[PDB]
């Protein structure tokens, strides 16, 4: 008798580990422990350069250990049998203010994505939901909060400018169990300029996680 | 001035003692090496007497004599090359980091079809591995004969030589230190050379004190000749299967062949062989990765096929020669692994190819696929970027066929113009899931499933989500979308209400055993019959994962899949269990009927068993009140 | 003494450089897909700099042509001086599209070795083993000059197998020897133990009747799959080595008859 | 003729060129050694100050800093060691196979306790693997400063001092080339020393641009980066077992590997034999949920040669079973090669390895004895256990003790095997168990209960590797294992109800008849045993062949379709129980009429449901349901 090893995938998405999550409240620690599996995963992603602005929290798999792992980096690679026929027009709560601006990938582009999907995760429920590219911002807005045409990028395909300025919503208080540190590092991903964002590296390394 | 200008040094006292004690680590290699020089010294022959023959009138036989003397404990090498003159053997022989091999090169960059080894110029000393001390006797065709003698002691001493002539070449001496002498053994010896020299263009001999102990011509020592280095299209299927057979060392000739070459950066020849079995061994974990072979100028260097070609593709048998890779000073290693994983690929992809024209020969290709089948399924479940190439080769019975396997094409084939999905049933066997009650309303729509038999099929499938645009979907899930007439339809939504309440009984009767309850047409001769939720494991997956050794039952929190009880309200049994409900829904009788129905369509339908014993206990109770025991 | 030429080898699916929080799976073809679009992207800006730089070319060709007309023309070289210095500029400008062109022949130099620079497809070809053309040989008149040559060619491997007792031994033996798998082998070792016997060498008889018969139990049941023994004598021992004693003791007989 | 002596000459040209492009491929090796040079030279400096303190009147402190140059695309090693002197450049730098660290070992007699790493005189110029030239400016106490100066083309040269302090050690410059602007990445630099600076007795420190807030100062943040923390994990088995704590000792496993909690079980290992090492066993809290992922890289077990990072074959260095032991060895003794990147010689592994293991199981004795976190332990690695009693054959002698099991008698208490047998009765000759798919299963299985019947105790086996433990493991303390699940249960029992057995197989012998005859080619052979009691019946495996379990886990977790091995293992047997009022009323029945169809279709009926309360999968289980739907249909009266 000779000796051999198979193994089985895991395809316990992220989403299927919301469904099987508990209510708004999810322990923050294992959170912690998920943002940094991810946060590590991007800053291996940014290492090599890694595209994918496309991320959403499908994409991202949940493994029976607890462990984060990212696949389906853009829509280059991605969706190559039956997919989505309204993979944009759904509400992009979880896509960054550069994806509703029509700009480009970043860091602070993926890291927004993600936040909101951490605040689901404390949340079981999705942090922002708009209709349309501006009302998804308009959503946005409601937490973050809102400055007029002098805070915007250069790569701006919405009306800046009409988007009637309103203040923040404390993270904290906002987002179920969520650690004031995490609030900031949230809001900070959540901030509308990319570049009043964190990076991954650094909420990485952050002491929160 | 403020700087002064330097030569580098190098203190070969020590030097010498790194040579010949930390640049190497595999000793027996001193062979190679020396029997490597004399075939460059036979080429240089070679190329000297395609200019002037008569340099072939000192001996015209180019070959390499191997000849132990125990007596001596020592190794006679007998090198049949041009020769050293006495300044080649003070200025190349005795020196680190030179050889005359590179001049001759440059010699060669008038053009030539000669191709030799020895950029390093440090072979030679690795004799001192193994040998305590070396003489070199050699008789270049412009100089007299000389000999060579050295400890590698910091220097080295050159005379004349007396007695024997050496008509050209040379002769060396290996003073063999007295824990070496397993290097006189013919085993041994063969051994190194099956290693590291089947390859050589020249004739290597060994000879041996046999039968009237004399020495004995082993001319057979290296009979073996390449065969990529040869053009393809003048090489015929005999020559292949000898190869192969010589390869491989397999009575059987192969199944296929394929040559393949590069050019370039990367450049290399190669033979490709699909074997007609599968080896006894092919899923052994700790066999050695061999099976095709890497060559350097027909060197051997290595055989990590662990990075050569794909797990799935270990059985294919062959030979890789290269032309020019980055050995390490240590040929044994080659530098920038990433060369290897080019090569792979290149490999994979004429891999792939023979497969689709071995496809093309249906005949043959059954028979590869019966015997390879497990490893292109695997290389399904392994390989995300030649799965679609790999799903192409994939062969199951179906429910149109008879014995014969079918491609997922042809299946796609024979799909129906309003079938979206191919239908499919996993199992152990053939038999057990043509008589699944899953498949029985399927076939009563007209329409075709995929048997899928083996336990590995629960990985392929799992990668197998959609193929030629249609999608899968096995018939023992939940979920199971089959033909709906709207009067039909109509009629069901009636059957749901007309046995609405029987379901709620019968799901208050086994609330903790059956996630759901409630009737489905999928079902046909069954009255009941238990279903996997979309989410999770099968009952075959289930079955299978559990007989697991390493498994981690842990995870099966994430993996045990919702079982749900379906009904078929055309059977007097579930007409009648309706008709009692009303009668009665508290009837003990038909409570342990519901639980009794569950427990026979759990089990029937691949469930695990909680209770064996207590199942058929209520089975003995059943007999004994038929047979009036009590 | 250099390899640095190999030092630049780009592997879009190399498996020594993954991330535990990675799944490589759509990962390697990310990189496929990035290593496709750069290239695009590189060649793309390569031909629009051949394209202005020929375009430049042929402007201040046409320009120098017609400097050597307005030289000729009676007062025209006030316009020669004028065209001359847009000719000038016309020359830098091509010359500029050929520095940018340099630059990515310098691009070039610096770009990674992967399957579609470091080498073509050199030759390639395939063949099925399909055949030898449905036939069949006399095996009498075979073993006329098989079993007369054969047997004493490998007479000492015939012995060598009926001197074996462990069936791994056995096994692992003609593995090595899988040409011994076959009648004339059988025959052999029949033969030499009716000669054991006439030697009085009984203990060693008995043995190469194991053997004997273990040669016999392989041609026994390849008969009975109609299949070469040379392709399943593995399987012989694989049921030897699995059967239950009873049952191994009734194919033992019947395998004393066989042979 | 004349014998003329020559002495050996080398082609240093093309020498350098062989040390440079063959020697290595891993230019990670370029800072390895690169700093294991500064520390020799910090060597040299202990050493003389230690027999003469006014050694360190020009500077006492000593150490490794390291500091980039992204502007020039340059390196600056900061040495702070003894350094070295216009002729030591000159003769032992600029000279290839010349090392200074020999004269040390030579010159130190004295000096026992220094211990220089590496000697070939070769190493140096692997740096222009990555760099386009290197310059070492230094000066040694008993000379000046010069800047020594070459770009490995054959010739190098020396400068008088320049004017920039090097009172002490030296300071080597690394022109980087174009293609290797990598190593000016502070992550790049941070992957390389961790992996090969790991234990160095001196503290290197990296002086980094440090990211920060832009300086608005309104924010501002520290503008360079100290990166002391290289070296924060020291040494530990260099260090008496006796005087090591936990409080040190646990930070070192949690340091060791990134586990934040401190370990479960550990063995300090110190080897004063030809082979002189010091290692340091490390047994995790929790199994890895790559334990058997065996496609992974093992790197547990790492090897150092003086406390610099060698190898980590684990492969080599424990067996497979033992694959969840991190820990690291550390030997000043080893035959590394000319790039130090493999040890020669691997049968010196060999030995290291059997060494290791032995600690190995001395450890998991010592585990025993705290039950507590050996339940912990066992728990958490019963399974390597189990494959190392499976594979290891020679170590069963101790792996075996290192079992424990949920009996009859001990019910939801584990027990050892030797516990088992210290209560065994004295008719009990022989280890009884079961092996199964679950507890409840085999806890209630007719196997087990004459046995539980005769006062004896059952084991109960439930892992798929249980069942191949059974395959190896025969006797226990002398005792042989008996399943309950194969024919031939001979407990120990009254002759006598031996013979009112015998009398019910005279009673039911027409019936065994029948029933065999119904079961053609359905069981092998149809008899009687006293092992069942509440059951009428029940399948059993034979004496050879797979068991029903075995087959399960054979059949479906092998890749390999063996039907040649399935076919010969696939043996059972049905037995009779003559006391059960079913059996009884057959044997009436097959009395009253034996080719009564509708009992033989029950004894068909009663074997199925034997298979499945065996574990025997049936051929056809939806016919077996077909059946019962038919006889719920007559009770229906449908
Ligand atoms: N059979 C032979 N006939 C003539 N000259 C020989 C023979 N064998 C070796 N030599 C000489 O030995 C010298 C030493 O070269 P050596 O073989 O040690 O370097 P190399 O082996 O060519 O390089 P490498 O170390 O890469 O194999 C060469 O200059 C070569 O001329
Ligand atoms: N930073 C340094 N400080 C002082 N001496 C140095 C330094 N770098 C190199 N040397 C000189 O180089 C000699 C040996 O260095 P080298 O590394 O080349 O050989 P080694 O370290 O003894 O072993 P290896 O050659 O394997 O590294 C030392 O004895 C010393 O003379
Ligand atoms: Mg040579
Ligand atoms: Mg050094």
């Amino acid at each position: 008798i000779k000796v051999t090893l198979v193994f089985e995938h895991v395809d316990q998405d992220l989403r299927t580990y919301l469904d099987k999550a508990p209510p708004p409240g999810l322990p923050a620690e294992t959170i912690k422990d998920l943002m940094r599996q991810f946060l590590r995963g991007l800053d291996f992603l940014h290492a090599n350069c890694i595209v994918h602005r496309d991320l959403k929290p499908e994409n991202i798999l949940v493994t029976s250990g607890g462990t984060v792992k990212l696949a389906d980096f853009g829509l280059a690679r991605i969706y190559s049998y039956q997919m989505a026929l309204t993979p944009v027009v759904v509400t992009l709560w979880y896509r960054a203010p550069e994806v509703l601006l029509q700009s480009t990938y970043a860091t602070p582009v993926d890291m927004w994505s993600v936040g909101c999907i951490f605040a689901e995760m404390f949340r079981r429920k999705p942090l922002f939901c708009g209709n349309s590219e501006a009302d998804q911002l308009g959503k946005i807005f409601d937490l973050i909060g809102l400055p007029p045409e002098d805070d915007w990028p250069r790569d701006v395909s919405l009306p800046r400018g009409a988007f009637p300025p309103r203040g923040p919503r404390p993270v904290q208080s906002v987002v179920p169990e969520m650690e004031e540190s995490g609030a900031q590092l949230l809001l900070e991903m959540l901030t509308f300029n990319p570049h009043k964002r964190i990076s991954a590296f650094r909420a990485l390394q952050h002491s929160y996680l | 001035e403020e700087v002064e200008t330097f030569a580098f040094q190098a203190e070969i006292a020590q030097l010498m003692s790194l040579i010949i004690n930390t640049f190497y680590s595999n000793k027996e290699i001193f062979l190679r090496e020396l029997i490597s020089n004399a075939s460059d010294a036979l080429d240089k022959i070679r190329y000297e007497s395609l200019t002037d023959p008569s340099k072939l009138d000192s001996g015209k036989e180019l070959k390499i004599d191997i000849i132990p003397n125990p007596q001596e404990r020592t190794l006679t090498l007998v090198d049949t090359g041009i020769g050293m003159t006495k300044a080649d053997l003070i200025n190349n022989l005795g020196t680190i980091a030179k050889s005359g091999t590179k001049a001759f090169m440059e010699a060669l960059q008038a053009g030539a079809d000669i191709s030799m080894i020895g950029q390093f110029g440090v072979g030679f000393y690795s004799a001192y591995l193994v040998a305590e001390k070396v003489v070199v006797i050699t008789k270049h065709n412009d100089d007299e004969q000389y000999a060579w003698e050295s400890s590698a002691g910091g220097s080295f001493t050159v005379r004349a030589d007396h007695g024997e002539p050496i008509g050209r070449g040379t002769k060396v001496i290996l003073h063999l230190k007295e824990d070496q002498t397993e290097y006189l053994e013919e085993r041994r010896v063969k051994e190194v050379v099956k290693k590291h020299s089947q390859f050589i263009g020249y004739p290597i001999t060994l000879y041996l004190e046999k039968e009237k102990e004399k020495y004995i011509d082993q001319e057979e020592l290296n009979k073996t000749k390449p065969i990529w280095t040869r053009n393809p299209d003048d090489i015929t299927q005999e020559e292949y299967g000898e190869f192969y057979k010589s390869l491989t060392n397999d009575w059987e000739d192969h199944l296929a062949v394929k040559h393949f070459s590069v050019e370039g950066q990367l450049e290399f020849r190669a033979l490709l062989f699909i074997p007609r079995r599968a080896p006894f061994d092919l899923f052994e974990n700790k066999k050695k990765k061999n099976n095709i072979k890497l060559y350097v100028r027909r060197v051997f260097i290595m055989d990590s096929c662990d990075e050569l070609i794909p797990e799935y593709l270990n059985f294919i048998r062959g030979v890789v020669d290269s032309e020019d890779l980055p050995l390490n000073i240590s040929r044994e290693m080659l530098q920038q692994s990433k060369i290897l994983k080019v090569i792979r690929k290149n490999i994979v992809k004429k891999c792939l190819e023979l497969f689709s024209e071995l496809a093309e020969d249906k005949e043959n290709y059954k028979k590869f696929y019966e015997a390879f089948s497990k490893n292109l399924k695997l290389g399904i479940h392994e390989d995300s970027t030649n799965r679609r190439r790999l799903s192409e080769l994939l062969r199951y019975h179906t429910s149109q066929s008879g014995d014969e396997m079918t491609s997922l094409s042809e299946y796609v084939s024979r799909m129906k113009e309003t079938q979206k999905s191919i239908y499919y049933i996993t199992g152990e066997s053939k038999e057990q899931v043509a008589n699944s009650a899953f498949v029985e309303r399927v076939r009563k729509r007209g329409f075709e499933v995929v048997y899928m038999t083996e336990p590995i099929d629960e990985y392929c499938v799992q990668q197998l989500k959609e193929f030629d645009g249609k999608s899968l979907v096995s018939v023992t899930k939940e979920g199971l979308e089959l033909p709906e007439d709207e009067e039909e339809k109509k009629k069901m939504e009636e059957s749901k209400a007309k046995f609405e309440n029987l379901c709620k009984l019968m799901k208050e009767i086994l609330d903790k055993k059956v996630e759901k309850v409630t009737i489905s047409n999928r079902l046909v001769s069954s009255p009941c019959c238990i279903v996997t939720s979309t989410y999770g494991w099968t009952a075959n997956m289930e079955r299978i994962m559990k007989a697991q050794a390493l498994r981690d039952n842990s995870t099966m929190g994430y993996m045990m899949a919702k079982k749900h009880l379906e009904i078929n309200p055309d059977h007097p049994i579930v007409e009648t269990l309706r008709q009692k409900a009303e009668a009665d829904k508290n009837d003990k009788a038909v409570k342990d009927l519901v639980v009794l129905l569950f427990e026979t369509a759990l089990l029937s339908s691949g469930f695990s068993l909680e209770d064996p014993q207590t199942h058929s206990n209520r089975i003995y109770r059943m007999i004994k009140l038929g047979l009036g025991i009590d | 003494v250099d390899y640095s030429v190999w030092d630049h080898i780009e592997v879009s699916d190399d498996e020594d450089e993954t991330h535990p929080n990675i799944d490589t799976a759509s990962l390697f073809r990310w990189r496929h897909q990035a290593r496709v679009e750069r290239m695009e992207q590189f060649q793309k800006e390569k031909e629009e700099l051949d394209r202005g730089c020929r375009e430049c070319k042929r402007k201040v060709a046409e320009c120098q042509r017609k400097l050597k007309e307005l030289e000729v023309a009676e007062g025209g070289k006030a316009e020669l001086e004028r065209l001359q210095a847009e000719a000038q500029q016309l020359r830098k400008e091509e010359r500029s599209w050929e520095q940018k062109l340099e630059e990515m022949r310098k691009k070039e130099k610096s770009m990674p070795w992967n399957v579609d620079t470091l080498s073509k497809d050199g030759f390639s070809k395939s063949m099925v083993n399909t055949k030898p053309e449905k036939t069949e040989e006399d095996s009498e008149e075979v073993r006329e000059q098989k079993h007369k040559t054969f047997v004493e060619k490998y007479e000492k491997q015939i012995k060598h197998f009926g001197m074996l007792r462990r069936w791994d031994d056995s096994q692992k033996y003609l593995s090595d020897n899988v040409h011994l798998v076959c009648e004339e082998t059988a025959n052999y070792l029949v033969i030499w133990c009716i000669d054991l016997e006439v030697e009085e060498k009984c203990a060693l008889m008995e043995q190469v009747a194991h053997q004997t018969i273990v040669m016999q139990f392989i041609l026994e049941l390849a008969k009975s799959l109609k299949v070469d023994p040379r392709a399943c004598f593995r399987q012989f021992f694989t049921k030897i080595k699995t059967a239950d004693r009873q049952y191994m003791e009734g194919f033992n007989d019947e395998l004393e008859a066989f042979k």
